[PDB]
């Protein structure tokens, strides 16, 4: 239901996140590189506060990308967790945390963590 | 080693 | 597809998280309370690599939850980012992110980050 | 105040 | 030894990071406020690598303040890891974790994660 | 001050974190490995919360450990976050970061996320 | 509740 | 490639 969220998103390497929110809180779309072949493109799923506070408060939301499609398999899975600030600028600022599968003695350099600032506008 | 999430 | 995945986990604290791993790499379900009545549910979605690498390395995934039910709204989404380690004791290894919808001025205190073990047995 | 994840 | 790494640092919140980079690896110095007043000035060490890569890698390093001085106890303490890069922008990227002092029950509260740059040019 | 904890801690890998807990809030000390020997000795810096709350709360701190010794350069930084419980059964409960130093194209895996659990008695 | 790292 | 973290 969240117009606000469903559309075309970049981040400020370049990668497109397009998602479409449903109105039972569903968020579904696909997560793909600047130079946005099918090769690059992978499916994602996640979910949202559909019924936000009103007094300013940013919409709560996450998603989840596992990294394989038809062409590759990088054995991984990012999570993005944050908040939609809607306006003029409208922004989805997040953390992410990029695991991959590792053996149990690896388990220590299996999770990375960053963080990704998306915008309506190309960079 | 490099990763589809930053090849974007 | 992951029939190793399928079924129902609980974490050190009670809670219980059931889910379908779709052949697709789909994660579909619900999260509840240790006492799970209906208002403790919310639903959960995410993805997992559905063609793991078989050298003994985890299966990477992650999945969210916006804690928003007909019950409750606490305005925040969690996300879980970990691998499944199957076997004799099979456990589900994770990092979480919930972040809460803030105003501006309270984006620092937007974000906690946590862990969790999720077994097959209760605890 | 509390969160479900936790009441769980 | 860090000349580069010597002086005043600005985030992009006005707080201002002033800190000594010894030549055993050792950092010292004082986080405050924008309003810099003695009330806001907190005791900071940390470490860093002393004898980075030359290929053009940064320069990893940490430091810890907690939150507690003659005026204020906060009962807390915030970490924050990065690198410094150094340049005609030179710049200190840092992911920090802020831990509250909890009770048992309260410890999945206790710990927020961010992020914080800073330059030697105030914003 | 904090003779709690002033001492050695184990973690669950078999690491020695030995510290001295200063009584003006400063850390002190060295981080080594389970077969203890100098080569694998680091010089660690923090800070505590050395004025703690008594309503049971646990005590905030933090310490940085340069991985850069006489026989090793690492080029990485480690910051653990965390409090201490005190008590018949003590512990450090605390979450990391692990920064590598990196060239600007690689900083997306800089930063390693984990935890770690200390106790007074070897595992 | 606010924090001294961000009154600055 | 291990870290010293990890090898104690």
């Amino acid at each position: 239901m969240e117009a606000g969220i469903t559309g075309t998103w970049y981040n400020q390497l370049g990668s497109t996140f397009i998602v479409t929110a449903g109105a039972d809180g569903a968020l579904t779309g696909t997560y793909e590189s600047a130079v946005g072949n099918a090769e690059s493109r992978y499916v994602l799923t996640g979910r949202y506060d559909s019924a936000p506070a009103t007094d300013g408060s940013g919409t709560a939301l996450g998603w989840t990308v596992a990294w394989k499609n038809n062409y590759r398999n990088a054995h991984s899975a990012t999570t993005w967790s944050g908040q939609y600030v809607g306006g003029a600028e409208a922004r989805i600022n997040t953390q992410w945390l990029l695991t991959s599968g590792t053996t149990e003695a690896n388990a220590w350099k299996s999770t990375l963590v960053g963080h990704d600032t998306f915008t309506k506008v190309k960079p | 080693w490099s990763h589809p999430q930053f090849e974007k």
